[PDB]
RNA sequence: AUCUGUUUGGUGGAACCUGAUUAGAGGAAACUCAAAGAGUGCUAUGGUAUGGUGACGGAGUGCGCUGGUCAAGAGUGUAAAAGCUUU
RNA sequence: GAGUCCCAUAACCUUUGUACCCCAGAGUGAGAAA
RNA sequence: GCGAUGAUCACCCGGGUGGGUACAAAUGGCAGUCUGACAAGU
C-alpha cells in the first residue's frame, strides 16, 4: 500500500512513467496506490497548468 | 420470613395483604416488584419447603424472645438491685465475665468500670499509654445518655454504684427482692448527670 | 449524505444533456416511490432511459439499470421533460418532441435549418417551451399547436434558458456577452431586467423556485446571485479548485445551490451565506 | 506468588473504580458486586472495614482483553462507576462481571450475547448483579433490542467478527450519546487473516473515522495477546474535524 | 437444532481427517475428551474435532461451550471408528485436539482447514 | 416530509407529530446534529400526540417479540388507528417515520394509506426521542423507563433462551448448605440440653446417651420427683426396655444428686428440647425433599454414587455446569477432601471419578435426562470393582 | 563494659552551586461580603400567537374538501378477451 | 485524669479426645496381558 | 475373550514410633484487671 505525494504525479508525467506498472516494475508486487484528500485538494489548487496531473491522478486503479 | 409465609408466589402479592406485616408505603413497594419481578417460578414442592425454613425464622425469634424474658426474671431475682442501675443485659454480662455473683462482688469499683476492655486496658498499661474508661458499661442506659467527656465521668459514678449495689445482692443474708438499694443509688447516678450536663463549657 | 446512489457508463461520447423525470407508461405504473428515473442523451446519437433504486421509504421487502433506449439519425445536444405528462423534447440539429411509449419521435419542430443548443420547458403553462439556437436566436413552442411561435435573434448566443416558477410567462437567459437578460413571453422587444456583473461568458442560469432570486454560472470561475428586482448581483462565490461553471441549480428548498465545474467536482453552496440550516428558538428568529 | 494467606496492600488506580494491589507482585483488582464468590475462579481478597468484609476480585489480563488495555497503559476509558456501558460480544460474565463491578451499582450494563449456550451462564449470572441487562440477540441487528436498551455512555465492542466495523457503526448511532464513548477490541485473524496485522487494524480505523468516529488512541495488547490492539475513541456526530 | 453442530459434509471431513494424521506423526496431536478439555484449559488448542456419533451424544457436549468462551474454532465429524483410525490409535476416539505449534511442519495445512472449519461455523 | 413519528417505550407505544422538519440537504452539518442534543431546539420538532401504555409485564413481552419480529401487534393497530388520519392510498399518503425497516411492510398492509420512513432523517428523529425519553412526555405517566427495561430485558432474554426451572440445580445447593447446618445446630442445642436437664438430673444424661431420645424421655419426665408404675411404662413405651433404662431411671430419679431447677426454668428445657425436637423432623423433611431434587435434576449422578454425596459433588464445583465442565482429572481432586469418591482402592477412585465426570455433562446438557445411562454406567464400575 | 563505630530512623540545616518567587511566607473561622470560570438541572415549546373588534358568535342550507364501492369514458393489450394506467 | 470502637462475647500456642489420610496435581497420556 | 467412553505410573521391633486434615473440651499458657481528692458555682 503506497500513499502518492503531489510532486510524485508531476515527476512521474515528466517521466512518462505510468503510477501502476511503474510501481509493479519497482517492487516486482501487486502496489495499491493510495491518494489522500489533501494530495488531491493540492492536485486542483495547482491551477490549470497541471490539469493533465489531475486527470491522470483520478484513475479508477488509484484509491 | 413472615411476607414469605402470608404470600408464597409473586402472582399471591396482588390479592394478598402485608398490611400487619409492613407500613402502607412499604407494602405496595413490594407488590410492584412482584408483577415486574426478574426472577424464575419455584414448584410447591420448592415452596414447601422455603415455607418450613420461613416457620423456622419466625418461631427461632419467639424462642429468643422468651429466652430474653426469662433471663430478665432470672436477673431481677438474683440481683434485682444490679438490674435497676445498669440493666438486666449488661448486668448480665457482668456476671458472666467474672464466672460468679461473689467473684465479680470481690472485684473494686475500678475493675468493674473496664471489666469487658482487658486487651486495651493491657496493651496501653505495657506500653505507657492511656489506658481504656468505659468497658462493657459502654452499653448501660445512663452512659448513653452522657456526651462527650461526660461519658467517661458517669462511666467512674456507675460502677461505684454498681459495685455497692452488686456487693448488697451477693452478701447480703436477708436481701428483699425488691431493688430498693438499687432505685436510690439509680436516683444519686441521675442527678449527677442532671448537674454533670447542665454545665456548659462555653461563655454565656 | 453526499453519496452516489449509482453510477453507470451510460454513453461513449459526451453526455449532453440529462433530466429526471417520472415516466408515465401506458400499460404500467412505474414505482416513483421505490425507483427514480432520468433521461440521458448524447452526441453518439442516442437516448437511453436509467431507473435507480432509492430508499425514500420502506414499505417494500430492483431492475435497477437501463430501461429503454431511443436511437436518432443526428447527435443530440439538450434534453427536458414535460412536467405534467410524459413526453419529452431533445434538441440537436433538430429539436424533437418525444413520447417516452415510442421509440421514434411523435413530432418534429423546427423553425428552420439552424440547429438547436439547448431548450427548457415551462414549469407552470406546461404546454410553453423554449430553445436556443446557434444562430443567436430564441425560439418559443406551444405544444398545444405543436408549432414554434416567435423568434428572436440576440447580438450574441444565449447558452441556457430558464422559467420563472412563480410566473408563467417570464423567463431569463444565460447570454455570452457576461450578461443575463430577463424577458416577457408576450412582448420580447424589451427587457424586463438585465444583470452585468459578470466578467465571462454566462454558462447556465437558475430560478429559486420562490422566484425572487437567480444564480448564474460563467466562465470567469464565479457563481453569482441575484435578486430579479436588481441588475446587479448581491453575491459571488469562488474558489481556487473551481475551474469553469458550467452548471448551476437550486436546491427545491431554495436555501442552497448546486454548481457543477469542468474540473469534475459538484459542489454545494449556502444560498445565503450567513444563515445556518438549525432550527432557531423564538429568540433567535425574531 | 500470590498465594493464599498472603497480605497485599490496596490502593485506586488512575481509573476510578480500579484498584491495584502491591505486594511482592502487582495486581489489578475490582471491588466485587457480589460479595463471597468467583465468576470464573479468579482469587479474591478480603479487606475488613469498620465492621464490614469487603470483598475484591482479581481481574486477570491472560483472560480479558479490557484488563490487558489497564496493563499496557491506555490513557483514557470511559468506562467508570455511575456510567451505562454497552458490551457487545458478552460470552460470558469473565470481562463483564468486571465492568459491572466498575460502574457500580449506580451504572449499567447491556451485555449482548449471540450463542445461546454462553447466554444461560450469562442470566445466570446477571441475576448476582442487578446491574447486567442480558439481552440474548445478535448485535447485527439492534432494531430487535431497541426496546430494551435506552442511551448509553459508553460502547464496548469485543465481537471477533469480519463486519464488526458495521456493528459498531449500527450500535453506537442508535444508543451512543453525543461525545460518548468506544472501545474496540481488534483481533487480526477474524477480520482479515491474508494481509498483515499494521494494515487490517489502519483498515478498521479508516472505517471508524467514516463512521464519525474519532479515534484517540490505540494500544497492543502484547504480552497478554498477539496480532491484537484496542482502539479508543470518540463518538463526535457533530464532526471530526 | 441438532446438538452435533457444525456438522462437516464430506469433503471437509477427509480434509479434517488427513491434518489429525499429520498432527499424530508429527505429536502435534490430543487424542480424547479429557486431554482435550485440559489442552483448551492451557490455550493451546488450534481447534477440537469432535465425533457427531458418540453414545452418548452428551459426554461430549462441554467441548463447545469451551471452545466459545476460549473462541477456538471446533467442528463435528460424522464418524468416530473413522476419527480414531486418522488419529493413529487402535481405538475410536470421540474428541482430539491439535497443539498449537508455531514451528510445526503442517502450519499452512492446518491453518488452511481452521479457516475453513470458520466459514462453516 | 415527515408528518408522524412511532416510537416505542417498554411501557409502551408513543406517537409524536412533527411540527416542522429539520433541513434534509445539510444533514450532516454540525448545528443540525447538535440540536438533537438540545432539548430546547428539540422540541420545537416534534410534539406528542397519543401514549397507549401496556396493561402489564406480559403484554409488554408479547409486544417485544413482535417488534423485534417486525409484526404488528393488536395493541400497536389500535393506536395508530386511533391517530392516523386516512388517506389515499395512491393519490397521497400520510408519512409515518419508524425505526425498523422490516416494520415497514407489516405496517402496510394493515395500512395501505400510511408510507413507512426509516432513512437517515427519521433515525435522527428517533435518536432525539430517545435521548431526551421521558422529559418529553410532558409528565404524562410513562412510569420509570430504566427501571422496566430490567424487568423486560430478563423477560425477553430468557424467553429465547428457553430458561426453565427444570435447569435450576442450585435448590441442590441450598438444601447441602442447611442440611449440614441443621446436623450441627442440633447437636449443639442438643448439647445444651442435656447440660441444663442435668443440673436437675445428672445421671439420666449418661443413661440415655443417645440425645434424640434424651430430648424426648425429658419431655416426659420434667420433674424426676414424679415417678408412678404408670408413668414406667409409658416411659417404657419410649424407645424399648430392653436396654432396661426404664427401670434404671425409676430407680434413680429416687436416689439422685441433681438439684431441683425452678419451674420457669424447666419450662426452658422442655421448651428447648422441644425446639430441638422441631430441627430433626425438618432435617428429615429437607433431606427428602433433597434426595427428590437430584433425581429430577441429576438423575444419572444420583443414581451412579448417590444423591448426597451427588449434591455435595456440585457444590464444590459450585454448579453442575461447573462439574461438567472439568476435564476428569479435576474432579477426582474436586472430592478428596472429605473422600466422597473413597493402590488397587485409589484405582477405583480414579475409574469412577472419570464416570461421574460423563454422569454430569448428560445431566448439565441435556433438557430431561434419564437415569437410563446412569445406570449403565455404574454397572460398569461395579464390573471394574469385581475385576480388582 | 570510663568497649567499639558503622548502618537505619528522627532532630538540625554553615559554605558553594542550581531553580522559582518577591509591597516576605503562612494559619483558623462563616446561615459574612464581593469579583469571576466550568459543569449540571428545569417543557426550556408563537415557523409566523385566543374561535370572536355586533367589525361578532351559535343553529341550519348551499358550495368546496376527503375516503372507498359502483357505472360509464379514454389509453394499452388480444384472434376475441382477461388483465393494467388514468389530473 | 484516663484508646469501648485491633470482636477477652476473641485470636494464637500446648495437651487430650473423636473420625479419616501416607500416589503424581492445571498430574501423566498408550499401553496392558501374554 | 482389554484400552483415548482412558492402559501405565516415612521409620522401627504380627506389633510400635513419625507426619497430615477436620471438629470438640481444658479451673492448660500468653495473662498482669486503670488513678485516687478535689470539682462546679457566686
Ligand atoms: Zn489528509
Amino acid at each position: 500500500q503506497v500513499l502518492i505525494d503531489t510532486n510524485f504525479i508531476n515527476f512521474s508525467i515528466q517521466k512518462k512513467v505510468d503510477i501502476v506498472r511503474g510501481m509493479m516494475d519497482c517492487l516486482l508486487a501487486k502496489c495499491n496506490p493510495l491518494i489522500t484528500d489533501c494530495v488531491m485538494a493540492e492536485l486542483e489548487k495547482l491551477g490549470p497548468k497541471y490539469r493533465i496531473a489531475l486527470k491522470l491522478a483520478r484513475d479508477p486503479r488509484i484509491k | 420470613a413472615r411476607i414469605i409465609l402470608t404470600m408464597g408466589i409473586r402472582s399471591k402479592a396482588s390479592e394478598t395483604d402485608l398490611s400487619e406485616i409492613l407500613p402502607e408505603e412499604i407494602e405496595e413497594r413490594v407488590k410492584t416488584a412482584a408483577e415486574v419481578s426478574m426472577g424464575t417460578e419455584i414448584t410447591q414442592t420448592d415452596l414447601d419447603n422455603i415455607n418450613a425454613l420461613a416457620e423456622q425464622i419466625v418461631e427461632f425469634a419467639a424462642y429468643r424472645e422468651q429466652l430474653s424474658n426469662y433471663l430478665s426474671a432470672r436477673m431481677k431475682a438474683i440481683a434485682p438491685n444490679l438490674t435497676q442501675l445498669v440493666g438486666e443485659l449488661v448486668g448480665a454480662r457482668l456476671i458472666a465475665h467474672s464466672g460468679s455473683l461473689i467473684s465479680l462482688a470481690k472485684s473494686p469499683a475500678s475493675t468493674i468500670q473496664i471489666l469487658g476492655a482487658e486487651k486495651a486496658l493491657f496493651r496501653a498499661l505495657k506500653t505507657k499509654h492511656d489506658t481504656p474508661k468505659y468497658g462493657l458499661l459502654y452499653h448501660a442506659s445512663l452512659v448513653g445518655q452522657a456526651t462527650g467527656k461526660n461519658k467517661g465521668k458517669i462511666a467512674r459514678v456507675l460502677a461505684a454504684k454498681a459495685a455497692v449495689s452488686l456487693r448488697y445482692d451477693a452478701l447480703a443474708e436477708d436481701r428483699d427482692d425488691s431493688g430498693d438499694i438499687g432505685l436510690e443509688s439509680r436516683a444519686k447516678v441521675e442527678n449527677r448527670l442532671s448537674q454533670l450536663e447542665g454545665r456548659d463549657l462555653r461563655t454565656t | 449524505t453526499r453519496e452516489e446512489f449509482v453510477s453507470f457508463k451510460a454513453h461513449y461520447g459526451l453526455v449532453t444533456g440529462l433530466c429526471v423525470t417520472q415516466p408515465r407508461f401506458h400499460d404500467k405504473k412505474p414505482d416513483l416511490k421505490s425507483q427514480n428515473f432520468m433521461l440521458s442523451c448524447s452526441d453518439d446519437k442516442t437516448v437511453k432511459l436509467w431507473s435507480i433504486n432509492v430508499d425514500d421509504y420502506s414499505n417494500k421487502n430492483n431492475e435497477e439499470g437501463l430501461i429503454r433506449t431511443f436511437d436518432g439519425e443526428s447527435a443530440f445536444q439538450g434534453i427536458d421533460s414535460h412536467r405534467e405528462n410524459s413526453t419529452f423534447a431533445t434538441g440537436g440539429a433538430k429539436i424533437h418532441l418525444w413520447d417516452v411509449n415510442r421509440l421514434k419521435p411523435v413530432s418534429d419542430l423546427s423553425w428552420g435549418a439552424d440547429n438547436i443548443t439547448s431548450l427548457k420547458f415551462n414549469q407552470n403553462e406546461t404546454d410553453i417551451l423554449a430553445s436556443t439556437g446557434s444562430d443567436n436566436s430564441i425560439v418559443l413552442y406551444d405544444l398545444r399547436t405543436n408549432s414554434p411561435t416567435q423568434k428572436i435573434v440576440q447580438t450574441m448566443r444565449t447558452n441556457a434558458i430558464c422559467w420563472n416558477p412563480m410566473e408563467a410567462f417570464n423567463f431569463v437567459t444565460a447570454n455570452e456577452d457576461h450578461n443575463a437578460y430577463y424577458y416577457d413571453m408576450r412582448n420580447l422587444s424589451r427587457s424586463l431586467n438585465v444583470f452585468k456583473d459578470h466578467v465571462s461568458a454566462v454558462m447556465d442560469v437558475d430560478f429559486s423556485p420562490t422566484g425572487d432570486e437567480i444564480v448564474t454560472g460563467s466562465y470567469d470561475k464565479s457563481i453569482r446571485i441575484y435578486k430579479t428586482n436588481h441588475g446587479h448581483s448581491r453575491e459571488i462565490y469562488h474558489t481556487k479548485r473551481m475551474q469553469h461553471v458550467f452548471q448551476v441549480k437550486y436546491s427545491m428548498d431554495s436555501k442552497y445551490i448546486i454548481s457543477g465545474s469542468d474540473d469534475g467536482n459538484v459542489r454545494l453552496w449556502r444560498s445565503k451565506a450567513w444563515e445556518r440550516s438549525n432550527v432557531k428558538t423564538t429568540r433567535e428568529k425574531n | 506468588g500470590a498465594r493464599g494467606g498472603a497480605k497485599v496492600v490496596i490502593e485506586p488506580h488512575r481509573h476510578a473504580g480500579v484498584y491495584i494491589a502491591r505486594g511482592k507482585e502487582d495486581l489489578l483488582v475490582t471491588k466485587n458486586m457480589a460479595p463471597g464468590e468467583s465468576v470464573y475462579g479468579e482469587k479474591r481478597i478480603s479487606v475488613e472495614e469498620p465492621p464490614t468484609k469487603v470483598e475484591y476480585r482479581v481481574w486477570n489480563p491472560f483472560r480479558s482483553k479490557l484488563a490487558a488495555g489497564i496493563m499496557g497503559g491506555l490513557d483514557e476509558l470511559f468506562i467508570a462507576p455511575g456510567k451505562k456501558v454497552l458490551y457487545l460480544g458478552a460470552a460470558s460474565g469473565t470481562s463483564v462481571s468486571h465492568v459491572s463491578d466498575v460502574v457500580g451499582p449506580e451504572g449499567v450494563v447491556y451485555a449482548v450475547e449471540f450463542s445461546h449456550r454462553p447466554g444461560r451462564e450469562l442470566i445466570s449470572m446477571a441475576k448476582k448483579r442487578p446491574n447486567i441487562i442480558p439481552i440474548i440477540e445478535d448485535a447485527r441487528h439492534p432494531q430487535k433490542y431497541r426496546m430494551l436498551i435506552g442511551m448509553v455512555d459508553c460502547v464496548f465492542a469485543d465481537v471477533a467478527q469480519p463486519d464488526q466495523a458495521r456493528i459498531i457503526a449500527l450500535n453506537s448511532h442508535m444508543f451512543l450519546k453525543d461525545q460518548g464513548g468506544v472501545v474496540i477490541s481488534i483481533k487480526a485473524n477474524c477480520i482479515d487473516s491474508t494481509v498483515d496485522a499494521e494494515t487490517v487494524f489502519a483498515r478498521e480505523v479508516q472505517k471508524l473515522r467514516e463512521e464519525r468516529i474519532k479515534p484517540l488512541e490505540q494500544l497492543t495488547l502484547e504480552p497478554y495477546e498477539r496480532d491484537h490492539c484496542i482502539v479508543v475513541g470518540r463518538y463526535m456526530r457533530s464532526g471530526l474535524k | 437444532n441438532p446438538k452435533a453442530f457444525p456438522l462437516a459434509d464430506a469433503a471437509l471431513t477427509q480434509q479434517i481427517l488427513d491434518v489429525v494424521q499429520q498432527a499424530a506423526n508429527l505429536r502435534q496431536l490430543k487424542k480424547g475428551a479429557n486431554e482435550a478439555t485440559k489442552t483448551l484449559n492451557r490455550g493451546i488448542s488450534e481447534f477440537i474435532i469432535m465425533a457427531a456419533d458418540c453414545e452418548p451424544i452428551e459426554i461430549l457436549l462441554h467441548l463447545p461451550l469451551l471452545c466459545e468462551d476460549k473462541n477456538v474454532p471446533y467442528v463435528f465429524v460424522p464418524s468416530r471408528v473413522a476419527l480414531g483410525r486418522a488419529c493413529g490409535v487402535s481405538r475410536p476416539v470421540i474428541a482430539a485436539s491439535i497443539t498449537t505449534n508455531d514451528a510445526s511442519a503442517i502450519k499452512t495445512q492446518i491453518y488452511a482447514v481452521k479457516d475453513k472449519i470458520e466459514t462453516l461455523l | 416530509p415527515i408528518e408522524y413519528l412511532l416510537f416505542e417505550e417498554p411501557t409502551g407505544y408513543a406517537v409524536f407529530k412533527v411540527k416542522l422538519q429539520q433541513d434534509d440537504i445539510g444533514s450532516r452539518l454540525k448545528e443540525v446534529q447538535e440540536q438533537i442534543n438540545d432539548f430546547g431546539a428539540f422540541t420545537k420538532l416534534i410534539e406528542l400526540v397519543s401514549f397507549a401504555p401496556f396493561k402489564g409485564a406480559a403484554e409488554a413481552l408479547e409486544n417485544a417479540n413482535d417488534i423485534s419480529e417486525g409484526l404488528v401487534s393488536e395493541s400497536l393497530k389500535a393506536i395508530l388507528d386511533l391517530n392516523l388520519p386516512k388517506a389515499s392510498s395512491k393519490k397521497k399518503n400520510i408519512t409515518l417515520a419508524i425505526s425498523d425497516k422490516n416494520l415497514g411492510p407489516s405496517i402496510k398492509e394493515e395500512f395501505p394509506y400510511v408510507d413507512c420512513i426509516s432513512n437517515e432523517l427519521a433515525q435522527d428523529l428517533i435518536r432525539g426521542v430517545r435521548l431526551h425519553g421521558e422529559k418529553l412526555f410532558k409528565g404524562l405517566q410513562s412510569g420509570d423507563l430504566e427501571r422496566a427495561q430490567l424487568g423486560l430485558g430478563h423477560a425477553y432474554s430468557r424467553a429465547k433462551v428457553k430458561f426453565s426451572v427444570q435447569k435450576n440445580d442450585n435448590h441442590i445447593i441450598q438444601a447441602i448448605a442447611l442440611l449440614d447446618q441443621l446436623d450441627k445446630d442440633i447437636n449443639t442445642f442438643a448439647m445444651r440440653v442435656k447440660e441444663w436437664y442435668g443440673w436437675h438430673f445428672p445421671e439420666l444424661a449418661k443413661l440415655v446417651p443417645d440425645n434424640y431420645t434424651f430430648a424426648k424421655l425429658v419431655l416426659f419426665i420434667k420433674d424426676k420427683a414424679s415417678l408412678n408404675d404408670d408413668s414406667l411404662h409409658d416411659l417404657a413405651a419410649l424407645l424399648n426396655e430392653d436396654s432396661g433404662i426404664a427401670q434404671r431411671v425409676i430407680d434413680n430419679a429416687r436416689i439422685s444428686m441433681g438439684q431441683d431447677i425452678s419451674e420457669t426454668d424447666m419450662e426452658n428445657v422442655c421448651v428447648f428440647a422441644q425446639r430441638v425436637a422441631s430441627l430433626a423432623d425438618y432435617r428429615r423433611q429437607l433431606y427428602d425433599y433433597l434426595c427428590e431434587k437430584m433425581h429430577t435434576v441429576a438423575p444419572n449422578l444420583s443414581e451412579l454414587i448417590g444423591e448426597v454425596i451427588g449434591a455435595r459433588l456440585i457444590s464444590h464445583a459450585g454448579s453442575l455446569t461447573n462439574l461438567s465442565k472439568q476435564a476428569a482429572s479435576t474432579v477426582q481432586i474436586l472430592g478428596a477432601e472429605k473422600a466422597l469418591f473413597r493402590k488397587n482402592k485409589g484405582r477405583i477412585s480414579r475409574y469412577l471419578a472419570n464416570k461421574c465426570s460423563m454422569a454430569s455433562r448428560i445431566d448439565n446438557y441435556s433438557e430431561e435426562p434419564s437415569n437410563v445411562f446412569g445406570s449403565v454406567l455404574k454397572k460398569q464400575v461395579e464390573q471394574r470393582l469385581e475385576f480388582y
